[PDB]
């Protein structure tokens, strides 16, 4: 765990993701997914508990079978019309198994069984880097091979993923599993609008990664895992709590706050197509996955739990961490309401 | 006449190995002050034939795996004299040197199978260590093979016997030859690189056929003779004489030097050979591109 | 089928020898570095080894440079574990 | 002793894959995968195949199952087999033999394809003048063309070395 | 010269195999007698089945499988 | 259609099921993954041979070296699992609950 | 000195350094590339003759075309 | 995101690994080289949908080149008819060795 | 759909120069020297129009040129060319360092009685001019013209129209 070695491994994460971005060849995309796996494994098990051991094992098996199924889809693609371009493919079977492999990759309701497990027993920096980069990786892929996908696959994945993230989530006590289930629901959202306009998908990717960076930066600012320590951080620091208030309500996506803008524009360009019952059922589920956000905000900032002392002893001592960039990213993530024609940034 | 070619290949391996055992026993005896075996049998050939039939007599895992280990060792020992270019090779294989190396790796498989088969003992942990010291040299031997065929075009080995007949390959690389020689010492698994149970005669047979395979391949690789065509007997006699002398020199080094320590063995291998191998091999890459003599693959 | 016939004859002779024989009567972590270290250097051997089949091309400077980068990268890895107490006991 | 030799070697290839995919003890599974890799290397050499299948054979049956037997031997013993393995092997042989019958004595069976039922000596090239044995120069690329590919491959190998030593307690 | 002999010989096999097909399929429904499977009238390289069909083992194994496992 | 491709794809599906269903040890599932790797190798290789796609023949060797270092990472994880427990079970993993 | 501390490693660095540097000066680099380029593997097709180019003889015995002679001249 | 480093910095790192008609080290074609060249020039300046509307002729030609699916279908029909009429037992064949 | 037309044996009843390839390799430089000027008619015909059933009469032309060359080497100098090919016959795959003395004797033969200097290495190279009686062909890949070019939207951009035309925030 030398800092030179960790800067090297961060450079490999960056390099694997950029190879996923720029390479028009399928083999190099598979190599990029593999190299990103190989780099993200020693980010986890930064400690040496068996928790991180089991977490990295489960994540290794899931990412490995995703990589193998992707290579299967590419080999079937060249058994059919065979060219090494990232283009509109020429097989329902190959695109079928490829979307299933990407569902293994980014997590869907068929394939979400590893996510709260691997996100619980790890440090939060590892959870941040895995969530941000491993959900940024398939978006380039979908953004380039949208025109040859049977829509029922991704639609069933999206519906079922958002309703599993709605139902699973109202019972948990760990913040890591809360953020994991939220990642499940929002990746279902950001995958749902693929075959109509990928602009909404990419912009929602931007907004969600900014939100998760702010959230996990706040939870780096206090080594907390349950609501109890969150109330203790209320009793030692007030401004963290109003940050939790505003950011959690933006994760709820409420119209004066910036998190509603990726929802609302998705509803716009999904309901200019004349299917209505499916977007409003998905928006009912987006109502449904706000309860745990709200009770979390209750137990942090708005209700006040009693506390044990020695926080008096902590009061002489500053909250003297350094942040990567917390406040700038927070006010970007929350006060971004009148910047709706910044949708036009893409093309 | 193909099965008769098979007979002429695999019949003399038994007499060859048994007479190699008497030669190494007599030459160890003369390196020591021991005449013999010469009492029972004229110059002791009856002594190895009685060794073979006696070790067949003197006989009392998971019977499947217990058979699967020596059957693999013995079928490799049989099937791996095929592309040997004693003047006209048996099958003119387009590539056979990596075939040699892959079947050496299969010999490592058979050793690991017997190591699991030795029935759950500190013996088998020592056998796993023997697997480790065996596998620790196929890196260096393959990279040296790559360098010594890098001056030789391709794997085809008859083009090698064309390139050798002008001057011997010992002069373009003598220290690389000595390092490959030490690698063959380590891969053949005898003294000073030791150590570590039935059938003893068949395992005995497999190891000595491995050593004869490496000896004939060594005498092939780094020397030769002027090959006058339409009489293969000339090159056959001269190559056989020099393979005899090389095998005698190999036993002669097997006789007289103490064994190594295991951590000395690994430390010696990695931190003494392996940067030196890399420097010699990058030099063998950089040489023909600067001397305007790259070998013409057909 | 030539190699198949040779394999058949050697296998049947091996079975005849074995039937004549047998029908006529807790670990170390430091062990684990060796196997994977061996395998990764064998992988870089697999990267190096198509060079003598390749050495007759026009773009020879590119060949020489990428060959240098391959051997130098193998040297960087070996010197890394060399300095950082890897192959020690 | 007949013409469908590629087909029969493919049959024994699937036989071996079933023979270790019925979940035995893992060293017997490694034995089965060694036999399966041997017959698959025989398949690719019987398409000729003279270069590449025997070429990467050293890495797979020269490098992989050795290390699998290594890490299987030093892990545990599994000294007791079970009826589930034999039942799964019989069901795999059932699927194999049923496909054999409905392909050999019939026309076609389609998962989503159209498998024309005959042993494929055809298609095959019409003896065209290579003289360089296409596999040879094919894998003998990467040095006049392959700039980026060897760079990222060696990068991943270097990272694999440092990853293995770190996780197995770097330094 | 080997190119010219090869082309003349494969055209001879094609003429003989069209004679074969003109003999054998006199009763089948459908079946235009000389269908190329493709659309554009260009010369396609044959697939060794059109060159050597119904040979039953010997010459096909010599012309295809001989280089693969001989010498 | 080259009928051998049918049984190699069937062999892939059998190796895939042997990857996914597994009861006792991780080594068996990882070995079935290695056999699946071999299956993809052989299938793409026979494609390139009979198709004479001679230009980019990098696929079999590069597929195998990359999925090889994948398998090496998997063996590292299994050795870590066997160290922090007594066995390498599919069981003894109910901690870090779901 | 620095020599016999780790002597085989220093010797390897020396021979590897000259193996790196030695391509930067040689009297046979361009000769090597011309000899390698001057070997016809692919078959030379003819063409529709020319529009009177100062090259390309009819009989290849005629030395009007650009050909090699230093193959025999060492 | 499809970045334009490939089209911007000019280094064509992957514009040779892609399909054929690029210069092989020894310049040989594959089985479907002309069909590749014709299909690619049919679908160059095309937004991939009227490629499916219009270049379907060359697309199906290229696919039956790459597979010979209906070719082996017709050949197996020939073989089955040959098998049933040699079970019938007519004309001990002078396609081979004789006339 | 599209049937073909294939030519009969009306032109495929032609005697061949059926010698072995070893003696033909022994006659490489000389047969390439005097003859093989109008076989590049056949070569140009084939590499422009890739049709066999097109350039076959020039196949007869090169066949009778080789027959002419073989009768000329048979009748005239000499007989120890027979000795030369039976010298180079049993040397596995033939080189030209193998039977050098009889090669020099055959050189002295052909130089003293006819001429025919061996071309220097590597003159049997060097892409060579040829003109024909036929005109050079057209559109040999039988396809139509490329159907629809993209209508290239031209004209410089107008300024912004009514701001954004989203729900509000004009300008
Ligand atoms: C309560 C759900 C209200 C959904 C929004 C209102 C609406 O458009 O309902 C009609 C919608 C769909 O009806 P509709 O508006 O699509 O009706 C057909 C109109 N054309 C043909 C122009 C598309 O109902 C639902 O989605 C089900 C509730």
């Amino acid at each position: 765990m030398n800092p030179i070695i960790l800067i090297i491994i961060l450079m490999t994460v960056m390099l694997g993701t950029i190879i996923v971005m720029i390479s028009t060849h399928w083999l190099l995309i598979w190599i990029g997914f593999e190299m990103n796996m190989l780099a993200i494994i020693p980010i986890m098990m930064k400690k040496h508990n068996p928790r991180a051991t089991e977490a990295s094992t489960k994540y290794f098996l899931t990412q490995s079978t995703a990589s193998m199924l992707l290579m299967m889809a590419i080999i079937i693609n060249l058994m059919f019309s065979g060219q090494w371009t990232v283009m509109k493919l020429f097989n329902p079977m190959a695109s079928m198994l490829m979307t299933m492999a990407l569902a293994m990759k980014l997590g869907m309701a068929p394939f979400h069984f590893w996510v709260p497990e691997v996100t619980q027993g790890i440090p939060l920096s590892s959870g941040l880097i895995l969530l941000t980069w491993q959900k940024l990786a398939p978006m380039s892929v979908l953004y380039q091979i949208l025109p040859s996908i049977n829509l029922d696959l991704i639609l069933t994945l999206s519906i079922l993923s958002i309703t599993i993230g709605g139902w699973g989530g109202l019972n948990q006590t760990q913040l890591r599993k809360i953020m994991a289930y939220s990642s499940i629901a929002h990746m279902g959202w950001m995958t749902a609008v693929l075959l109509y306009n990928p602009t909404m998908t990419l912009l929602n990717l931007i907004i969600y990664i900014i939100m998760t960076s702010t959230m996990f930066t706040l939870f780096m600012a206090n080594s907390t895992t349950t609501t109890l320590s969150l109330s203790h951080t209320w009793n030692k620091a007030p401004i963290m709590t109003i940050l939790v208030l505003i950011t959690l309500l933006s994760m709820g996506g409420l119209p004066p706050l910036s998190g509603f803008m990726p929802k609302w524009m998705i509803i716009q360009e999904m309901t200019k197509n004349d299917s209505i019952i499916l977007p409003t059922l998905m928006a009912i589920t987006a109502l449904l996955n706000l309860y745990f956000y709200m009770r979390l905000t209750y137990s942090t900032a708005l209700t006040m739990f009693p506390s044990t002392n020695n926080m008096k002893m902590k009061w002489q001592f500053p909250t003297t961490k350094r942040m990567t960039l917390l406040p700038t990213m927070t006010v970007l993530s929350t006060m971004l309401l009148p910047l709706t024609p910044i949708l036009s940034i893409l093309e | 006449m193909f099965m008769i070619n098979v007979l002429t290949l695999i019949i003399p391996i038994l007499l060859a190995v048994a007479f190699l055992t008497l030669v190494e026993r007599k030459v160890l005896g003369y390196m020591q002050f021991r005449k013999g075996p010469n009492v029972v049998g004229p110059y002791g050939l009856l002594q190895p034939i009685a060794d073979a039939i006696k070790l067949f007599i003197k006989e009392p895992s998971s019977i499947s795996m217990f058979i699967l280990a020596p059957i693999l060792a013995l079928t490799l020992a049989l099937t791996m004299w095929i592309p040997l270019p004693m003047p006209y090779p048996l099958i003119n294989m387009n590539l056979g040197v990596l075939f040699m190396l892959a079947m050496s790796s299969l010999a490592v498989y058979s050793i690991l199978w017997s190591g699991w088969a030795s029935n759950s003992k500190y013996a088998l942990i020592g056998a796993l260590r023997a697997v480790a010291q065996t596998i620790s040299y196929e890196v260096t031997l393959a990279i040296i093979l790559l360098s010594v065929l890098l001056m030789n075009g391709s794997f085809t080995l008859s083009t090698l016997i064309i390139t050798q007949e002008q001057v011997w390959l010992i002069f373009p690389a003598w220290p690389l030859a000595m390092m490959w020689f030490i690698s063959t010492l380590a891969e053949t698994n005898r003294a000073p690189f030791d150590l570590t149970a039935g059938p003893f005669a068949l395992f005995f047979m497999a190891e000595y056929a491995n050593i004869i395979m490496m000896n004939i391949f060594t005498t092939t690789l780094f020397l030769g003779a002027f090959h006058n065509p339409y009489m293969p007997e000339l090159y056959t006699i001269n190559f056989t004489i020099k393979s005899l002398l090389l095998s005698i020199t190999f036993l002669w080094i097997r006789a007289s030097y103490p064994r190594f320590r295991y951590d000395q063995l690994m430390h010696l291998l990695w931190k003494n050979f392996l940067p030196l191998t890399l420097a010699l091999c990058m030099w063998h890459v950089s040489l023909p591109i600067l001397l305007s003599s790259i070998p013409p693959q057909t | 089928m030539n190699l198949m016939i040779t394999l058949l004859t050697n296998f049947t002779l091996a079975t005849l020898l074995v039937t004549i024989a047998f029908w006529l009567p807790p670990f170390s972590m430091k062990f684990f570095l060796v196997a994977i270290t061996f395998l990764l250097f064998d992988l870089e051997i697999a990267l190096l080894l198509p060079l003598p089949w390749a050495s007759q091309t026009t773009n020879l400077n590119t060949m020489l440079t990428m060959a240098l980068l391959l051997i130098f990268l193998l040297a960087v890895s070996l010197a890394y574990e060399w300095t950082q107490k890897g192959l020690e006991w | 002793m007949m013409t469908y030799i590629v087909f029969i070697l493919s049959i024994i290839f699937v036989m071996g894959f079933v023979g270790f995919s019925s979940k035995p003890s893992p060293i017997y599974g490694g034995l089965g995968l060694i036999v399966s890799g041997g017959v698959g290397c025989g398949i690719v050499l019987n398409f000729g195949g003279s270069f590449l299948g025997l070429m990467v054979f050293l890495i797979y049956l020269g490098g992989m199952m050795v290390v699998f037997g290594y890490t299987t031997a030093m892990a545990t013993e599994q000294y007791p087999s079970n009826k589930v393995v034999l039942g799964t092997f019989i069901t795999g042989l059932l699927m194999e033999f049923l496909m054999v019958y409905y392909v050999l004595k019939d026309k076609e069976v389609e998962i989503v394809f159209k498998f024309n039922g005959m042993g494929d000596w055809v298609i095959y090239d019409t003896g065209d003048s290579g003289f360089f044995s296409e596999e040879a120069m094919g894998i003998a690329a990467l040095y006049s063309y392959g700039t980026w590919l060897v760079i990222v491959t060696g990068w991943s190998l270097l990272i694999g070395v440092v990853v293995i030593m770190e996780i197995t307690r770097g330094n | 010269l080997l190119q010219a002999e090869k082309d003349r010989r494969v055209l001879q096999m094609l003429r003989e195999n069209l004679e074969e097909e003109a003999t054998i399929m006199k009763d089948v429904p459908g079946w235009k007698v000389g269908e190329s499977v493709f659309h554009t009238t260009r010369w396609v390289t044959p697939m060794m089945g059109e060159l050597y069909g119904l040979r039953t083992g010997e010459e096909i194994l010599s012309s295809t499988y001989g280089f693969i496992w001989y010498t | 259609m080259s009928l051998v491709y049918m049984n190699i794809m069937m062999a892939f599906t059998v190796s895939l099921t042997g990857l996914l269903m597994y009861r006792s040890h991780l080594m068996s599932s990882l070995l079935c993954l290695e056999g699946m790797m071999l299956s993809l190798f052989i299938l793409a290789t026979l494609m390139i041979l009979n198709s004479h796609f001679t230009l980019a023949s990098m696929m079999p060797i590069i597929l195998l070296v990359f999925a090889a270092c994948e398998a090496a990472l998997g063996l590292s994880l299994l050795v870590m699992v066997s160290n922090t427990y007594g066995t390498d079970y599919v069981q003894n993993l109910n901690l870090l609950q779901c | 000195n620095v020599w016999a501390k780790e002597p085989v490693l220093v010797a390897s660095f020396a021979i590897a350094g000259l193996a790196v540097i030695l391509p930067t000066l040689s009297p046979y680099t361009k000769y090597s590339l011309m000899i390698n380029r001057a070997t016809p593997y692919n078959y030379p097709v003819p063409l529709r003759d020319d529009g009177n180019m100062p090259d390309v003889p009819s009989h290849p015995q005629d030395p009007q075309g650009p050909s090699l002679e230093w193959l025999k001249r060492l | 995101p499809f970045f334009d480093v490939q089209k911007k910095l000019g280094v064509d790192l992957d514009h040779w690994m892609t399909i054929q008609s690029a210069e092989q080290p020894h310049r040989i074609p594959a089985r479907c080289h002309a069909f590749e060249k014709e299909w690619i020039e049919c679908a160059h300046g095309i937004g991939s949908i009227r490629a499916e509307k219009e270049c379907k002729i060359e697309f199906e030609d290229f696919r039956e080149c790459l597979l010979r699916q209906k070719t082996m279908k017709r050949l197996n029909a020939i073989k089955r008819q040959r098998d049933k009429l040699i079970k019938e037992g007519k004309y001990t064949p002078p396609p081979h060795h004789s006339g | 759909p599209g049937i073909v037309e294939l030519p009969s044996l009306e032109d495929l009843k032609v005697q061949e120069v059926k010698v072995s390839s070893s003696v033909l390799k022994a006659a490489a430089h000389h047969y390439g020297a005097q003859c093989d000027k109008p076989n590049k008619e056949f070569m140009l015909c084939r590499w422009e129009e890739k049709d066999p059933r097109r350039c076959l009469e020039e196949g007869k032309l090169v066949n009778q040129c080789a027959l002419e060359f073989f009768r000329q080497i048979k009748r005239h100098c000499a007989e120890p060319f027979t000795e030369y090919w039976t010298c180079i016959d049993y040397s596995g795959l033939q080189l030209f360092r193998r039977c050098r003395k009889e090669q020099a004797q055959f050189d002295k033969c052909v130089l003293d009685k006819l001429g025919w200097v061996r071309p220097d290495l590597g003159e049997l190279s060097k892409v060579t001019k040829v003109k024909t009686d036929r005109p050079l062909p057209e559109n040999p890949y039988h396809s139509r013209a490329r159907p629809e070019p993209n209508p290239e939207v031209e004209g410089d951009l107008k300024p912004a129209r009514h701001g954004s035309r989203l729900f509000f925030w004009t300008m």
